């Protein structure tokens, strides 16, 4: 696992040469920054089980067959099971917001979540809608300005939008 | 000739007689002046392919 | 399209247009102007008119899609949904043709060699082109509805 | 009276040792009742066992031991007795022991119970005779007196995944509820007529003409993104 | 010719460059190269390359059978340089040339 | 079975090796057969009766 | 148009001379295969549409000549090819009987190549068409009579490369 | 684990459609054949150790190369494990004969058991004539009537005969 | 000109993609037939003159295109003949090497039928001499390696028909 | 490869082939198998030798990537990275063929006219190779090393 | 777990016969030198530290770019690790010099180490001759005849020296 000042560390390590004067500046903007990428966080960690479930029942209305009898998240033993399915990836895509980089998003959720959905034959480009559902409430929400100064944030909302389309395009 | 008739054109007056019906009629008076010749009532008349 | 065999026809028959063709092919360059905009409307409709046109496709044809079904899978069904995009591509090339001359020999002849040789049941897909009528017919007026749709039932009746 | 069928070892991360004193991050939690916790700590570790040895799914209202966790909190049984009751749970039988065979089965219970790989395929087949002859009460136990179950868990520690990252690295192996799930590819493909007929639903409509081809530097953004 | 084949040629470039190289002996030189071999014998008819190769160094096409005929029995001998040292030894490259 | 023992066993192994000539009683392989379809060829026949007849001639000398 | 035993005859009546013991020879080693040719030539006449079917879907059914600009595009072209398939799965049977590769280049190899090359036919992928047709006719008539269809399939391949 | 009720429940819940009633009558035809189907099983049971050492004994008077120096089923820790194997085949076919179909047989045995003994080395089709030793060391145990009266039941005896050689085909 | 390694390449080469285990697999598969190849070539170089001999006197020595009339009948005409059958034995080594026959109707083939027709001369013959040129191929080199050099021989006889 | 350029060779000399032709050809068929093996470690450590390949090429030309040089943006660094995956698959082509004429006639031939004509400086990509090439060989034994470093530099000599 | 005395036993009873007695003279040939292989194993053993840590520094002599920075060796559990390895492939070769065979070399060290030295970047050719440097240093410490009777014993060095070149075909 990094942050995003670990991938900075880590790789002048490989080079082996010290963090040069110039690489501090690209540092210390981050921590400027560091308060303003926690009010997205604490945006979306707030308002997260209302996140998915107003997201499955947007995915159920225009896919209606995965809940009809005979379908993939019919009965209630399986329902349950596809909406913590949205509450892992909403779990992982705020602790790489948190960290800067997406290097827990790919290792301890994506590692591998599109060769189980062959083997169980859930439908993988069903779950990259409800992650586009899930997307469209969460950026809406960091842009809530109530309870925090004005300022211009539009470079770290695309920032969070980043890593919801990338568990998207790992699972098809 | 080789679909209306089983053979090829044997003759040079042969092709000029059939290339100005065509040149003239187009493949409606082509195919037409070929299943109406003698040589096709000859070995076809009415039955055979 | 219109042109090039109201050409051929009367080339066959060794003469020139007459004004029941050349009056036509006037009527059609005239037309010219409101095939392009009907054409635009479902260039960028695509989404919408595949992905709504297999929509119903599924909800009438499940044996398809289900565990046995040609189209069965993540894989199939993506498949399943690019022949109606095919479709629905040569539907607006025979608009601005004003002909199903490109839909003739793309798509139309020999197709049921293709689809029994692939397996697939050719009255499925059939009826997929039968939803994509329904979404494309309801995204323009009834002026042009009589002929977007007008296409796709020329592509049901050769696709049976 | 028929001893194991002798199979081999092979290449693995937990035979050999880290040199990691002081480990750093990616540490995987070690819950534990000598520690002595308080009533919201032994919650901390009951979440912990139904992850190991459920998935996160099965952590339903139906599939929770009420009996068994109250046990837990008196400390009469301990933890080696508690994944005991979680194997033989009646949540476990029909969800995880019904739909997949048993040489499926002994790559759940040495994945989620020792914490391991499996070592080859031999040891699928030299430990399936196990449940079959006297049973999973008779298969858990002759599992959980191992050697490789006591030298590293013992009697109070819930088991984890030992060294599944490599600590320069950032990649690491998968996890193995990601590796193994509820069922496989084998058991969903034989049941396509009664049971999992989906069909599928639509994909998002890409156009055919935008594709990428052999030659295109629309085939090397994701390169130059990682940059 | 591209610079990258050109890089086998340039010892033949500039001696011809300081005056050490006659026009004949240049053009022998560029058309027994395999860079010419490579292009026009290899690739073509064993009777299309003679045919060619005829028609760049005489700067006319063979007249009848005759001709071709030596030309090309010569191939069967010698082989390709065998056939371009026949051409520009002949006695009509050096009448015109 | 005949003797329940197996038959053999081999009786043992003595100087018992592989330099055995494998095939050396005895043949193999017969190349007379295989079929080409011509001939080997000949002159002569025809349009040549005249000179065989009459190099019979100068045959003996 | 000769089978092997046409062959056997022609070369036996070509030199004039009666069918000795070496062209009875080989007659004889026709006659052994065939009651394995008939075989062959039966299971192959109930899955010609299959053998055909697992071909195309085995060798060329996703690569980009299927896909739009590839040479197998329209529905009138991807017919032909299946038709196009079903003469060297059908001519290959009739080898297999005969026992001789004549029929092959009297009625298909002649003018074939020359004229792939006119209408733009892609023969590298035509090979690997009859070369995977050639492996699921191996499947079906065993290893020996896979090897006697087999040995037709790559003639073809051979003289249209 | 199904039985032969919950094979049509688990087939009408798939499609969403209620149970027919003329599909509720073929299910009260099996319950009046109950005591028939349950006294098949009280044989086969109770002589049940006697078929396993019949067939393995009139194994070898066909096969005996399996016990051989150099064969499968020489050592004595392999011949305890052929009997083992041919006493779990026959557990498992009396589950499935009260159960009514074979569900429990092709879950619990059957399903990937040709891939265990081509990589032990077992013969594969060898031990399904040992299986064939077992259907008629039982099937005509079925057919005696010791103990209870006379009726036709050859319907269920094929049921019986229906199991060993659906099994038999899964070893080969 | 392409080898059966040119011609792997190339297929893989023309789908951008990389040898994958289909490409390798045929590559080992040639590599495997290296060893008999150079054997066979090496035969044929050595027993170039003494084939052509024994191909003419089986075939058409005394036929009567020997004679007056014939189309071999002059001493350019018949010294023409060995020439020309000197490229078929030689080229057909080359196919034989490279163990693709591209060099053949890249050099032999294309313009041959045409270029005998203009002369007038028998493509009957022709192809028989080169059959018994191959037949005595297949007693020097063996069964499969004649086998290979006659693989190569008809695809000559195939195009030059 | 050796086997089509000796023919070629001998072809144009009238001859047959030399044992020395014919003692490599040998020698080279039985070398087959340990080609194989070199060109299976490339194939699939292209996601390494490519990016890490690129990596060393931007920390000694940082031009080329800066704003202003040829590979500046998200778009040109990919295209910059597609280059050296074509180089080094011509080299995998190279190391089966046995010689540099697959990386001849293809990647070679004309090379400096297509990249002067791209604006790219072919300086640049020569350095681009040359870190491939110590990623390629510290991949390899030293016996393989001298080979697979061996077609880069042949590469590397073209390439300016 | 088998030895070179259980190494024909091994093939007596596959074939199914008593002991031959070309053989038993034949195993009585090394239970006779048995006295001198204990003292060839007594320098690999309690002089096996100067072996992994004197190869090593000329191994970087050999490649100074495996202790540069970007090198496969460069930090310090790396370093640790290499030495691990290197002190666990000659740990299996006094196992195997006591058993006369190389089966628990193969098998508990051996069995898989080509597949992870690939899925972690490790180059084959140097771990290879990682063995080589200690091939050659086993033998001439193995070639001390002070400290213990003398006479020719070319034969086990044959052995010893062909059990650590199994290892180096099996790592690259
Ligand atoms: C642990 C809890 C915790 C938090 C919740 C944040 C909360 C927080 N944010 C800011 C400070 C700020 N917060 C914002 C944030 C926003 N303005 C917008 O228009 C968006 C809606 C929104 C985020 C997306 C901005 C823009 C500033 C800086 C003001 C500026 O520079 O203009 C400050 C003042 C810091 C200072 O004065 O230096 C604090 C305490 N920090 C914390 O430590
Ligand atoms: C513990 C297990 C157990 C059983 C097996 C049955 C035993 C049993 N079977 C029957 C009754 C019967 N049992 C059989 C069965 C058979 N008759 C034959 O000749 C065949 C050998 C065999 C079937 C293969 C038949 C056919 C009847 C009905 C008698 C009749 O047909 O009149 C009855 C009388 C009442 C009834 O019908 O149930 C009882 C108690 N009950 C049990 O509780
Ligand atoms: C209980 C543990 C135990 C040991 C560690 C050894 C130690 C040992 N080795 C030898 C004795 C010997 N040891 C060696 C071996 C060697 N000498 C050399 O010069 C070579 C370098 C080296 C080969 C590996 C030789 C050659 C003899 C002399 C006996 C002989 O072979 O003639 C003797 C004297 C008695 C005898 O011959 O067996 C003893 C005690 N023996 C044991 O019983
Ligand atoms: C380590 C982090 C982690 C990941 C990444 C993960 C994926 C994961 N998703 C699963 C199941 C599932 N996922 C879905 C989801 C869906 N099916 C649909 O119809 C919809 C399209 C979609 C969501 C709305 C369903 C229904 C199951 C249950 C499978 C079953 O019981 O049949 C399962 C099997 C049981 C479970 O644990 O939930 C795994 C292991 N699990 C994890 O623990
Ligand atoms: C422009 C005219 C045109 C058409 C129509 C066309 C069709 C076409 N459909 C294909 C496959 C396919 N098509 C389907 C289609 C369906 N499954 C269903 O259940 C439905 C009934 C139906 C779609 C509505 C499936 C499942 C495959 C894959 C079959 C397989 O993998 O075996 C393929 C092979 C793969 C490919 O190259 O795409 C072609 C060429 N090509 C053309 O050039
Ligand atoms: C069954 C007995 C057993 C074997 C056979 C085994 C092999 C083994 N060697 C490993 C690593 C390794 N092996 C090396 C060794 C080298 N790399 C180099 O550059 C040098 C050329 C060479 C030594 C001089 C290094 C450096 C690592 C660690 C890789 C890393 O952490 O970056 C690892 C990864 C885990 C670890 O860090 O220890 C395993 C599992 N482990 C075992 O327990
Ligand atoms: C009996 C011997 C024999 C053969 C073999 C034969 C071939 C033949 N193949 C043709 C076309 C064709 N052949 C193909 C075949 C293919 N496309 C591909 O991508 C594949 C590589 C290949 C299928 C294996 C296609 C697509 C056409 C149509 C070409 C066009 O419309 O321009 C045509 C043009 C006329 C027509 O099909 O009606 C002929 C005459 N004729 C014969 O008499
Ligand atoms: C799901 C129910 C289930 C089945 C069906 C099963 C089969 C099974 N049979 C096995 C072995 C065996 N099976 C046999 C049986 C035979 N070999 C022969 O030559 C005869 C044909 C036949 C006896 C009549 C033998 C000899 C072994 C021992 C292989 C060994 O130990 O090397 C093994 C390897 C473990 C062992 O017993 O040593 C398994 C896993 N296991 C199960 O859990
Ligand atoms: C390398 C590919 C290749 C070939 C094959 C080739 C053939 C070729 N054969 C020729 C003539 C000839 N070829 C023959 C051959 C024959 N007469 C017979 O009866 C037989 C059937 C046959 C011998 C097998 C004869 C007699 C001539 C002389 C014709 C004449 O003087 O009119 C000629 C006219 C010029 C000359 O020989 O100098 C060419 C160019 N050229 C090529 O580049
Ligand atoms: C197989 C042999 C082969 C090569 C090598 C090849 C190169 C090639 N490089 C291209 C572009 C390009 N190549 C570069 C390359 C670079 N920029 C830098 O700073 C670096 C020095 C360098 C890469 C290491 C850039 C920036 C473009 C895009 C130029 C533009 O958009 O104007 C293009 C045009 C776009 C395309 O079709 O890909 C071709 C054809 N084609 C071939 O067939």
């Amino acid at each position: 696992m990094l942050d995003a000042f670990a991938k900075v560390v880590a790789q002048a390590d490989a080079r082996g040469e010290f963090l040069s004067n110039t690489q501090i500046d690209a540092l210390s903007k981050m921590v400027k920054e560091g308060n303003q990428r926690l009010d997205i966080v604490n945006k979306v960690t707030s308002n997260a089980s209302a996140i998915v479930t107003n997201s499955a029942r947007a995915l159920f209305a225009e896919q209606p067959q995965l809940i009809q009898p005979g379908g993939n998240a019919y009965t209630s033993r399986r329902m349950a099971a596809c909406l913590r399915d949205m509450e892992i990836v909403l779990r992982y895509v705020s602790y790489a917001m948190i960290a800067g980089d997406s290097s827990v998003l790919d290792d301890r959720c994506l590692n591998g979540l599109r060769e189980t959905y062959q083997a169980l034959g859930t439908p993988g480009s069903s779950v990259a809608v409800a992650i586009q559902k899930m997307k469209d409430a969460s950026v809406a929400l960091a842009n809530d300005t109530t309870g925090t100064p004005i300022g211009d944030c539009s470079s770290l909302v695309a920032e969070l939008a980043g890593y919801f389309d990338r568990a998207a395009v790992s699972v098809v | 000739f080789r679909h209306f008739l089983g053979r090829n054109l044997s003759s040079l007056a042969e092709f000029q007689k059939f290339f100005a019906i065509l040149s003239k009629k187009g493949l409606t008076g082509l195919v037409d002046s070929l299943i109406n010749s003698r040589e096709y009532s000859d070995y076809f008349n009415e039955e055979t392919v | 399209s219109i042109v090039t065999k109201s050409i051929v026809n009367a080339d066959a028959e060794a003469r020139y247009l007459s004004p029941g063709e050349l009056d036509r092919i006037k009527s059609f360059v005239l037309s010219g102007q409101r095939r392009l905009r009907i054409a635009q409307t479902l260039t960028e409709n695509r989404e919408r008119i595949v992905k709504q046109g297999g929509q119903q496709l599924f909800q009438r044809r499940p044996d398809v899609v289900s565990p046995g079904g040609n189209a069965y899978g993540e894989e199939m069904t993506a498949t399943c949904l690019r022949d109606l995009d095919y479709y629905l591509r040569l539907v607006t090339y025979g608009i601005i043709a004003g002909d199903v001359t490109p839909i003739e020999e793309i798509g139309l002849v020999g197709v049921k060699e293709m689809y029994s040789a692939l397996g697939t049941p050719i009255s499925g897909v059939a009826e997929g082109i039968r939803c994509m009528k329904d979404v494309a017919c309801s995204l323009l007026s009834g002026e042009d509805a009589a002929e977007v749709g007008f296409y796709f039932d020329y592509t049901l009746a050769a696709m049976q | 009276s028929i001893p194991i069928l002798k199979y081999s070892l092979s290449t693995q991360n937990q035979r050999v040792e880290s040199f990691e004193v002081n480990p750093g991050d990616e540490q995987y939690r070690i819950y534990s009742t000598d520690s002595l916790p308080s009533s919201s700590e032994v919650d901390q570790i009951i979440w912990a066992a139904y992850r190991q040895i459920f998935s996160e799914h099965q952590i339903l209202k139906s599939t929770k031991q009420p009996f068994l966790e109250s046990q837990l909190r008196f400390n009469q049984i301990s933890i080696k007795d508690f994944i005991k009751g979680l194997v033989l749970s009646a949540p476990f039988r029909d969800l995880n022991y019904n739909v997949n065979n048993n040489y499926r089965f002994v790559e759940i219970c040495v994945q989620r119970v020792l914490g391991r790989d499996i070592y080859n395929e031999r040891e699928k087949i030299a430990w399936s005779i196990i449940i079959a002859t006297q049973g999973l009460e008779g298969f858990i136990d002759t599992l959980l007196n191992t050697q490789e179950y006591l030298s590293n868990f013992g009697d109070s520690i819930v088991p984890f995944q030992r060294r599944r990252i490599i600590p320069q690295r950032s990649k690491g192996e998968m996890p193995f509820n990601l590796k193994t799930p509820r069922y496989g590819i084998e058991f969903r493909s034989k049941l396509a007529a009664t049971q999992f007929s989906w069909a599928s639903p639509i994909r998002r409509f890409r156009p055919q003409e935008q594709q990428p081809k052999a030659g295109d530097p629309a085939l090397f953004l994701n390169m130059v993104q990682e940059m | 010719i591209y610079q990258n084949e050109r890089i086998g040629l340039k010892g033949i470039d500039n001696k011809f460059l300081d005056n050490n190289l006659s026009v004949k002996e240049l053009i022998r030189s560029l058309a027994i190269s395999d860079t010419f071999r490579s292009l026009y014998w290899t690739p073509l008819y064993v009777c299309k390359s003679i045919e060619w190769i005829h028609y760049r160094l005489l700067g006319r096409p063979t007249y009848g059978r005759q001709e071709i005929n030596q030309y090309f029995n010569i191939a069967y001998k010698k082989g390709f340089v065998g056939v371009i040292n026949s051409i520009i030894d002949s006695v009509e490259y050096n009448e015109c040339f | 079975s005949g003797g329940v023992k197996v038959r053999a066993a081999v009786g043992n192994k003595s100087n018992v090796d592989a330099p055995s000539f494998k095939g050396s009683n005895m043949e193999l392989a017969d190349s007379g057969a295989d079929y080409k379809a011509f001939p080997k060829r000949r002159m002569p026949g025809a349009n040549m009766q005249g000179f065989l007849d009459m190099a019979k001639g100068m045959k003996p000398k | 148009m000769q089978d092997a035993i046409t062959s056997v005859i022609n070369a036996a009546d070509v030199q004039g001379k009666y069918l000795d013991a070496n062209s009875v020879e080989k007659l004889r080693g026709y006659f052994q295969t065939g009651e394995l040719r008939v075989r062959a030539a039966a299971t192959i006449a109930a899955n010609a549409a299959t053998i055909i079917k697992e071909a195309v879907a085995k060798s060329l059914l996703y690569s980009d000549i299927t896909r739009p600009g590839g040479n197998m595009y329209t529905t009138r072209r991807y017919a032909a090819c299946i038709r196009d398939l079903d003469y060297y799965l059908r001519y290959a049977t009739y080898g297999m009987l005969a026992g001789d590769p004549s029929i092959l280049d009297e009625r298909v190899l002649n003018g074939l190549k020359e004229t792939y090359n006119s209408l733009g036919v892609p023969i590298g992928a035509t090979i690997q068409a009859i070369q995977a047709m050639k492996e699921v006719t191996g499947s079906l008539v065993g290893s020996d009579a896979g090897k006697e269809m087999g040995l037709y399939f790559d003639y073809i391949c051979s003289g249209l490369s």
